């Protein structure tokens, strides 16, 4: 029975009267398709914010409402995968028909699991970005904020992190809060094109939507993520972005009547964000056994990380990926500020092979950037300084990758080892060499019978330096040398190209026979 | 006299512990294998030593110490009971005397109307609400009239609704404290956070918000700081002395290897000083808390550390109460048991932020930068209970986050009002590969003075700081003009400064699992002598690369002699 | 086992290690006098280590030891200063009837009052593992522990697994009957069927 009635409608909020045991964020039903949550309540009155709207239903003073007595639960349907949905579970875009039976119903405001329910974060999450994989590692169960100014590539970074999971058992959840419908449809098309649609969900709350829906979107998305984690799956969740969520909560609180605080936000904004970014992590086998990785996004104004919301987000997360506008204007893509960025997990979040391959990149980058800045004032530059400028330029060219380009994890490790071992310095500001090397290594470790085993051993075990040197100098180096010589012609005349490549076999004839047979550039040792 | 009569006093744990303090003579030390000497040295918390002579000398020096000899002599006589002066008293036993119901709800703030009461409600008392087989604590904030109070949740607010019945004893929040708390993980309000079954903690109920002082004058019976705590870390021991019973602010972090710093400190205080450690994690990340707990279990300092974790996902009230609970635990361990305590706070900035959140939620007009009006008074309330008395010293290491590197932020100013020493960790040094990545220029300590240190130490520290500053100034000229653009004296100063900079690096014990190289514990005198020899230029012929991550100057000299000899041998 | 006893003795691959496991010092003193000239690092396992510790001003309690060999071992230590390896960590039980081990958390070198040692612990396992992996050849001939019950036999099994997992060209010998039983139950390059033959050869 409808035990509440509307008495006033101000600022799109509904004031209801009646005798009830109201609770915070309790669901009130105004029809079979319109419901809201409770913000404040007396012993006989309540303030309600609506979640959706109906064209036929016209809420007026005197209308009847039903208090359900329970907080909001989101239902889980089998066709969420490959779909764009509301915060109420309605399919906005879909690829498969719904079975019309809920797998589960999950509270959107659960409490984060305690300390005894956790497990150590020690497995890499392949982002697909060379610099992020090698210098700012992300583990499964980690929270890595992506923070920067407008139009610097944060969304592209998150999308790359989701596209790198094409051949992986990780379920993608993209929550968009206050975004444009055109951008969301573009992201859906990108998912469809790159063959990750069958494993990716989108929870949408556009800027046109109700403020309460934009507030609840991350909670519903991470409730779905927790449902998937409860059955041992690995989930990757992106929130795009949390500044709009904070603004939505501030609007709700200011309209309800809550006293303003710093920057006019409510007094519990930090608790609102922290209680959300603490239910993601790696869990023990008896508590679900899965993991939830989160990649929240934050926008700063003119690179000011001193704002209230960015400070809270930096305080909460396990690490930050800073995107720079100055680096964007210098042609760098992705424009990631390696100096400002940090990853608290460190090597623990890498594989043993990658931890060995990328041991000392930060020092190289730091001294290279210092020398690069000082190069416009000095006149005498040491031989060691020239050599480290050369190595730093090589490293900076290495991490410049195109949009929506996924570079595999072992390929990045091998490129790092080639950089550190000196075989990535013969060129002179040429990128096609790096592209050819990347293609050869990718097809070697993917389209082969022996390269596949080498990729497996590199994934699973941490080898020492001696066997790595054998691996590099016996199979990788001759193939790479032949392919570079066949594609890059003038490189033979380079003194440094031949000084380092004299003690490497000449496999030219066998590989020329291979390519004449029609094999892809980079396959070798066809013993099948 | 009779060992049998004595053994009837010491408990089994007490005698097992007292096996540490049994003294070995020089002749006794000589007839040990090198691994036996290593094990004995490790059990006394002095790291590892491959040389037999140095290990024996270190064991003898530690044995030839006033505290060690006192504790060894006391290990033979029967047990002496620590009769306490001004001990902590348990809470009074009461029934539930106030009963009411919730009449107004909000986000984190709930209004309670008292229905049946035998006594008037007092400020800061706790109401208990039992919902769905779980209790929720509501701390009173404002008393509007005889039958109306405002409260904020301590924990999770889920399940509280209009009409929920609440009962109160008219008392503050209380937790169980005893020596059994040592080695377990709890939250500010006593709930268990290390096993699903939630094995109870045995002890007495104490109220952390009650000081239990006879009079205000009793708070002025406090010993001013005079001692210095030794840590075995070269930079801290030489240039940034740590007060005993004071406050030290560890400002910085993030990829600088701060975690290793706090672990190493807890381990060194547990072993080398035979003390008790309390870790109050304010606003502690769940992953970081779990990792710290597991690493404490793995390194063997869990059994002497008491963990109080106020998690990041809890209400502001519990994150506020975390520090007070930690201070109360330290006060129990010092006043009732007489043991010196090393209290750890992480993070102070989050404690200030939680106070600000609570004040803003209760509709109080914000001060500058939106902070609470009572920011400095709350900081004083937290920090004035970390003092030194006759029973023992409570020395506190507090890590603070400086937002956007703004040292003029009100929270930073309030914390700086109390820090006796400051340790500033630099991201630039961490990038350079210098660990433990402590900047020796902008950091300072108030214990570096004639009142507490020998004039030799003072002069060595001053010379080191001046040399490092001059080297830093000359490095820009090096980078721009060149090494041949300096004078001979400036070249010598640059070389000495580089040697000094790289000598201050140290490999930590608690990290040898990863680095694969045994950690070190450099005594203050040995580090002082090493810096004195390096300042004299007596090792300027050795390449700087041999100064990186070493224990002592003797190790540098021996390694250089070995390498060069073997070079010449092949030649 | 004539070849494994003669060739490994006349032309051993120095440096080498010796693992004398036994119940009494006097039991294998002669081999020791010889091993005091054949090798440099010497691992002692069994109650001989307890005799060494009792000679070293260490509380032992009531563990069986050749008190007549105590002074001889002390004099050997005085003359030979870097030719012995002794365990540091133990798994102790007051009784002998398969009692759960008791571990010394701090100052492990000292055996408490009323306690007695039976087998070496994980830290002693690592200490001995370092020495055996450093060396080239071994002459394992002792169940440093008590094989009567599994509460004090895990040390011998652990050291056997450590020596049998040493990949390379490490030569191995057998000279103990209990060591032979442990090797047979585990499932050495050439383990002599009878330990008495090697004992007489090295005597
Ligand atoms: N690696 C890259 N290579 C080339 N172009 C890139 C790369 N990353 C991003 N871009 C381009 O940069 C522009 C901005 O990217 P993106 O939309 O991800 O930025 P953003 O920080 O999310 O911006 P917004 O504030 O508008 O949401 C787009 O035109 C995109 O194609
Ligand atoms: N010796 C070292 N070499 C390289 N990295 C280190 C070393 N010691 C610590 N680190 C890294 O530095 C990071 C510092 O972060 P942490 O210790 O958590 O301090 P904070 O809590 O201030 O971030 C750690 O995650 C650790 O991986
Ligand atoms: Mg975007
Ligand atoms: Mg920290």
């Amino acid at each position: 029975m409808k035990n509440l009635k509307i008495t006033a409608i101000k600022d799109n909020l509904i004031f209801v009267e009646g005798e009830h045991q109201f609770s915070f964020l309790e669901i009130i039903k105004f029809s079979d398709k319109v419901e809201g949550v409770v913000l404040k309540a007396n012993d006989r009155s309540a303030i309600v914010a609506i979640l959706n709207e109906d064209k036929d239903l016209n809420l007026t003073v005197g209308s009847l409402a039903e208090a359900t007595g329970e907080l909001y639960k989101i239902p889980i349907y089998d066709n969420y995968l490959g779909s764009i949905i509301n915060v109420l579970g309605e399919s906005l875009v879909k690829q498969y028909e719904r079975t019309n039976v809920a797998l589960d119903k999950k509270y959107v405001f659960t409490e984060a699991q305690p300390i005894f329910t956790r497990s150590a974060v020690n497995e890499p999450l392949v982002t697909g970005i060379t610099v992020v994989d090698g210098v700012l590692p992300v583990g499964r169960g980690q929270k890595e904020l992506i923070i920067g100014d407008r139009g610097t590539g944060k969304t592209a970074i998150a999308l790359n992190a989701m596209l790198a999971q094409e051949n992986t058992d990780v379920i993608n959840i993209f929550i968009a809060i206050g975004k444009k419908r055109d951008e969301i449809v573009e992201i859906y098309g990108t998912f469809k094109k790159h063959n990750i649609l069958h494993k990716s969900i989108i929870v949408s709350a556009a800027s046109d939507d109700a403020v309460a829906a934009r507030y609840l979107a991350p909670y519903a998305g991470m409730a779905i993520a927790e449902f998937f984690q409860q059955i041992g799956k690995d989930v990757l969740v992106v929130m795009d972005d949390l500044t709009n969520h904070a603004d939505a909560y501030r609007e709700l609180s200011l309209l309800a009547g809550i006293a303003p605080a710093r920057e006019a936000y409510p007094g519990d904004i930090f608790y609102v964000h922290s209680s959300l970014l603490e239910r993601g992590g790696k869990y023990g086998p008896e508590f679900g056994g899965g993991s939830i990785t989160i990649l929240p996004i934050a926008q700063t104004l003119a690179g000011d990380i001193s704002g209230y919301i960015p400070t809270n987000l930096i305080s909460i997360t396990d690490g930050q990926i800073y995107t720079s506008a100055k680096l964007f204007n210098e042609g760098t893509r992705p424009a990631i500020d390696v100096n400002l960025s940090v990853s608290r997990l460190g090597s623990a979040a890498q594989s043993k092979f990658m931890a060995f391959a990328s041991s000392g990149l930060k020092k190289i980058y730091t001294e290279y950037k210092y020398l690069k800045r000082l190069s416009s004032f000095s006149s005498k530059i040491s031989n060691r300084d020239l050599e480290t400028l050369q190595k730093g330029k090589a490293f900076e060219s290495l991490i410049d990758q195109a949009e929506y380009e996924v570079i595999d994890y072992e390929t990045s490790a091998i490129l790092f080892l080639l950089l550190k071992k000196g075989f990535l310095n013969f060129y002179t500001e040429k990128t096609e060499a790096l592209k050819v090397i990347i293609g050869v290594i990718k097809v070697f470790l993917a389209k082969d019978v022996l390269g596949r085993k080498m990729r497996a051993i590199l994934v699973e075990h941490g080898i020492d330096s001696i066997v790595w040197n054998l691996y590099l100098n016996h199979m990788i180096l001759p193939l790479l040398k032949y392919h570079l010589l066949s594609e890059l012609q003038y490189l033979a005349t380079n003194r440094e190209f031949i000084k380092k490549f004299k003690d490497i076999r000449n496999d030219g004839r066998i590989l020329l026979a291979y390519e004449r047979k029609g094999y892809e550039r980079g396959i070798a040792y066809d013993y099948k | 006299l009779d060992p049998e009569f004595v053994a009837s006093t010491y408990t089994e744990e007490e005698i097992i512990h007292n096996l540490l303090f049994k003294l070995y003579s020089v002749e006794q030390l000589a007839l040990f294998t090198i691994d036996q000497l290593n094990a004995l040295l490790f059990a006394r918390g002095l790291g590892l030593e491959k040389n037999k002579v140095r290990a024996i000398k270190s064991l003898l020096t530690l044995q030839t110490s006033y505290e060690f000899m006192e504790k060894s002599q006391a290990a033979l006589l029967p047990k002496v009971s620590f009769n306490p002066t001004n001990p902590l008293k348990p809470i009074e036993e009461k029934e539930f005397t106030i009963f009411g119901e919730i009449v107004e709800i909000r986000s984190q703030v709930y209004k309670i109307r008292i229905d049946k009461a035998e006594e008037e409600v007092l400020p800061k008392v706790i109401f208990y609400a039992d919902v769905n087989g779980k209790e929720i604590q509501l701390e009173v904030a404002d008393i509007f009239d005889k039958n109306l109070v405002s409260t904020f949740v301590l924990g999770n607010e889920t399940g509280l609704k209009i009409g929920t019945k609440v009962k109160s004893k008219n008392q503050s929040y209380a937790i169980k404290i005893s020596k059994r708390l040592l080695g377990r993980v709890i939250d500010p309000i006593g709930k268990i956070l290390d096993d699903s079954i939630a094995t109870p903690v045995h002890g007495n109920m104490y109220a952390p918000l009650e000081m239990q002082h006879d009079s205000e004058a009793t708070r002025y019976v406090v010993s001013p700081k005079n001692a210095i705590l030794e840590t075995g870390i070269k930079v801290i021991d030489v240039l940034l002395p740590i007060p005993k019973g004071g406050k030290t602010g560890l400002l910085g972090g993030a990829g600088v290897g701060k975690t290793v710093i706090v672990q190493e400190l807890i381990n060194a205080f547990i072993k080398f000083h035979d003390g008790v450690s309390v870790f109050a994690g304010i606003g502690e990340r769940i992953r970081e808390g779990h990792e710290l707990w597991k690493e404490a279990e793995a390194l063997g300092f869990l059994n002497k550390t008491a963990f109080i974790f106020g998690q990041m996902n809890e209400s502001p009230g519990l994150r506020f109460r975390s520090g007070i609970s930690g201070v109360k635990v330290a006060e129990y361990f010092r006043n009732n048991l007489g043991k010196s305590v090393l209290l750890f706070m992480d993070n102070i900035f989050r404690y200030v932020q939680a106070g600000s959140e609570i004040s803003s939620l209760l509709e109080k007009t914000p001060s500058a930068v939106g902070y609470q009006p009572t920011l400095f008074s709350e900081m004083g309330q937290l920090q004035e209970r970390i003092n030194s008395t006759k029973d023992g010293d409570i020395t506190s290491i507090q890590a603070m986050y400086i937002p956007a590197d703004d040292f003029t932020d009100p929270a930073a100013v309030a914390a700086f009002a109390h820090f006796d020493s400051t340790i500033i960790l630099s991201r630039q040094l961490a990038a350079e590969g210098v660990y433990p990545a402590i900047d020796p220029l902008e950091s300072n300590s108030k214990m570096l003075s004639i009142k507490y240190t020998s004039r030799e130490h003072l002069d060595i520290a001053k010379k080191t700081v001046q040399t490092l500053e001059k080297t830093k100034t000359l490095e820009d000229i090096i980078n721009i003009l060149g090494f041949d653009a300096l004078s001979e004296d400036d070249k010598k100063v640059v070389e000495v400064g580089r040697r000094l900079k790289w000598f201050l690096t140290q490999p930590f014990v608690v990290a040898e699992k990863f680095s694969g190289v045994p950690g070190k514990f450099v005594r203050l005198k040995d580090s002082l002598k090493g810096i004195k020899t390096i300042l004299d230029g007596d090792l300027n012929h050795i390449p700087v690369s041999y100064f990186s991550f070493v224990g002592v100057v003797e190790e540098i000299i021996e390694k250089f002699n070995l390498d060069a000899k073997k070079e010449a041998l092949k030649n | 086992e004539i070849k494994n006893l003669d060739k490994a003795l006349s032309r051993p691959e120095r440096p080498i290690v010796a693992i004398l496991g036994g119940a009494k010092v006097s039991d294998k003193i002669g081999v020791l006098n010889n091993l005091l000239k054949y090798v440099d690092k010497i691992i002692i396992g069994g109650a001989m280590a307890y005799t060494f510790l009792a000679a070293q001003g260490i509380g032992i309690g009531k563990s069986l030891v050749e008190e007549d060999k105590i002074d001889l071992a002390r004099e050997y230590l005085k003359n030979n200063l870097d030719k012995f390896v002794l365990p540091i960590d133990y798994a102790l039980a007051k009784d002998f009837e398969d009692v759960k081990p008791f571990y010394n958390l701090e100052n492990t070198l000292e055996i408490p009052n009323g306690y007695m040692g039976l087998d070496i612990g994980p830290k002693s396992i690592e200490v001995f593992k370092k020495y055996i992996k450093d060396a080239k050849t071994i002459l394992w001939n002792g169940p440093l522990g008590v094989t009567e019950f599994k509460y004090f036999k895990e040390g011998t099994k652990a050291i056997a697994k450590a020596i049998t997992e040493l990949k390379g060209n490490v030569y191995t010998v057998v000279g103990g009957g209990d060591s032979v039983a442990i090797i047979e139950e585990l499932g050495f390059s050439h383990v002599s069927t009878g330990g008495g033959a090697t004992l007489e050869f090295l005597e």
